């Protein structure tokens, strides 16, 4: 085995409005090991009404936020992915960042940026900027990695008058593993 | 069920990023808030038991709104925030002068920013045009104009405005400088 | 062996204007698998003169489907692909994309969606940027299919990119999809 | 083995100051295999004062040059890396293709992507990098050619001072040879 | 030691790739060294220490920020070297209307359209070229470019309501590949009485 599953259609897993205890969001994020890299995939789809109220704006940044351990399981109480990630077929530090190449610690070579596309309901196309940020940081003292994602959005036109439902486009990358 | 103040108050930086510390309210207590003026985005998260006023996933814009009043209950109270303004909105340009230490043009400019602050004056630089020494210029500060004046007594020349300060993070990395010209006659 | 190929540089076999029986482009797609997804490598180039003569104007559209069976082959009747893709070393339900992850919808859905992009070199070294529409099963054109993987190509530009006539080679574009198991 | 790396963090191994004979700048280049293709990363850090003092300027067009042999042992005379990679644990199956990429217009040797580039208080500039394979040939003893290109031209300067110059990890995927 | 002349005049274009043959400086073993150059703050140019040649080098040229370059260089066992910079076409020309014509008048004119081109005075790469857009379909207007200050001047053809018309603008030469596909045509109308 060789992927860090989370669902190929999970149920709502991940909070955006940061303060509720009800889990209101689908994230999916697949990790597979490649060499020397790990390849990952990931996408965000808002299920309840105020992540769908979020687009009517025209600056919106959404982050999500992960904390693996040492032994590499989700640490959800202070995370922001409410549910573990589990395998395909069967340890798991193999699939996180090293802490060789994006030490702890200014010391910028630690993000990932990109883009993404959020297809609007009138047909419209927007493009959201991605930021994939590795370690750079302890939040706690038990955790051991650090990944958060955010999507950053600024668009003159605001892009949704009703509330459609929140779909990004998937989002691909690679990042050197742990041994 | 008592508070500590009546009045509280509050700054936040404009267009930062989700989850900074706006302000501590404080009066186990849950805090509420109940009201805000501008009603329609819910643009601050209070932490419940701290009273830490936090700026959730959509983020503001001071453009729009200056000062959010809104009204909290600890079990009432006021809370008055302003917006400190960051320079975004590059500033834009709406220019003949003839001669003869005469002051040549009067150029007029437009910024969208707090006006008198550091990121609204326009600072004029020099761009194609003035290597014989011909202009010096002034920023007419108490309405925005960039005034010339002459140097050496005796040809067109072109300005590349910005603004006092650096801009923001956002908008530089975008801004695509354009001269624009000037022509200036002799009799 | 976890390849589907279509050559390196195979001959002509992929058809763009419906209603000719010419193959009329060349069009280089690899699948590889891993893990528990597969990458991709899409290049089209040109092989005829009407492939050729698109890009003398400035806003179009290159479009191709690949309309799969129920095994993993492709259906040569109803896609845009004439010729059976193979493996590297020689059944392909493997290379195909999930119905879990990307559904079949009847009547909007848009969770089946890949969006990039890739740019097109002109004649004389400019850039220009082609957008890439990659979409998943989404549809179904007969009951003889069981998947559907579409590719499409836009450009608006603002003048045009060419005015003589040059092969039409475009930048290879990498993606990922979920398989299906 | 199924990996060439650089190291994971290594010392500088690269050459900009066009005319020093010592290395002046690290890259992190890794390349592995999958499948029929073989997927690609790499970054640039400087490490000199002239390194860093490029991005002072508005139009900067770095440029990395590699030049493989028969069997894939980086010649260090004539290429930009003056140090050649390792396995993880000959190296043939890395290099790409040559019935794909062929040698001599033949605008099919190119991959163009995008990276960044976060400025002193950080202000995310767009770099433009080409992957240029094979395509040309300096002498008779070098088999397999790669060339990265990080271009970029701006509205006003990145920063002012020197501070590092640090690029967005970039990723590719080329077809690999047998 | 001594070297064979005193002014190496070369050229070398605008926006050029990196290391591009500028010239081939000589004297009559040597070793190369530039001792002055007339900008001291950007470093541009680079001399090939082994053969006498000049290259530009990673940081690239822009001739509209400084047009001329003289620096003096000196062989050790000085002379002055004058490098021009030749332009090539980049950033667009961009536009800043109204008019009056009459009943049956030929070839008179209307207006005189200005245009700052931020190219060099005199070359193919400053002199615009006005396209007619929507509204010239019947044979209706001409344009000319007077080159004495880049004026697109329109001219009557036949002989003549509200027939008001846009233009379009572009060099007279093409443009490079670092500004075209950037390039939106946007025109700028123009309106036009009969009387």
């Amino acid at each position: 085995n060789n992927t860090l599953w989370t669902g190929p259609k999970p149920e709502a897993n991940c909070i955006i409005e940061y303060g509720k205890q009800n889990p209101d969001s689908k994230l999916t994020l697949i990790l597979v090991k490649n060499g020397g890299i790990v390849n990952g995939y990931v996408t965000l789809m808002g299920a309840s009404d105020y992540v769908n109220t979020l687009f009517k704006n025209k600056n919106v940044s959404i982050n999500v936020e992960l904390y693996f351990d040492a032994t590499g399981h989700i640490l959800p109480d202070s995370s922001s992915l409410k549910t573990d990630l589990e395998l395909k077929y069967k340890s798991a530090r193999g699939f996180m960042p090293s802490t060789t190449a994006y030490p702890f610690v200014t010391h910028n070579e630690n993000y990932i940026f990109g883009q993404c596309y959020y297809k609007a309901s009138d047909g419209a196309l927007f493009p959201l900027e991605v930021t994939v940020m590795l370690n750079k940081r302890l939040p706690d003292s038990r955790t051991s990695y650090v990944m958060t994602f955010l999507w950053s959005l600024n668009a003159g036109l605001a892009p949704e008058t009703t509330q459609a439902t929140l779909i990004t486009s998937p989002f691909t990358f690679s990042y050197i593993r742990e041994d | 069920p008592v508070f500590t103040q009546d009045v509280f108050v509050g700054s936040v930086e404009e267009l930062s990023a989700a989850h900074t510390l706006v302000m501590k309210i404080n009066a186990k207590i849950s805090y509420r808030i109940v009201s805000l003026e501008p009603a329609y985005p819910p643009v601050f998260y209070l932490n419940k038991d701290t009273g830490e006023i936090y700026t959730t996933s959509v983020t503001l814009d001071r453009e729009e709104h200056s000062s959010y009043t809104l009204t909290v209950e600890a079990r009432q109270a006021q809370v008055q925030i302003r917006i400190l303004d960051v320079n975004d909105n590059i500033p834009v340009v709406e220019l003949e002068g003839m001669v003869e230490n005469v002051e040549v043009t009067r150029i007029k400019v437009f910024d969208a920013d707090e006006i008198g602050s550091d990121n609204w004056l326009a600072n004029f630089t020099f761009a194609s045009g003035n290597e014989g020494g011909y202009f010096h210029i002034e920023t007419d500060a108490q309405t925005n104009e960039g005034i010339v004046t002459l140097i050496k007594e005796v040809l067109d020349f072109s300005v590349i405005v910005a603004n006092k300060a650096a801009f923001h993070k956002s908008i530089r990395s975008k801004y695509k400088p354009t001269p624009i010209p000037i022509k200036v006659k002799v009799k």
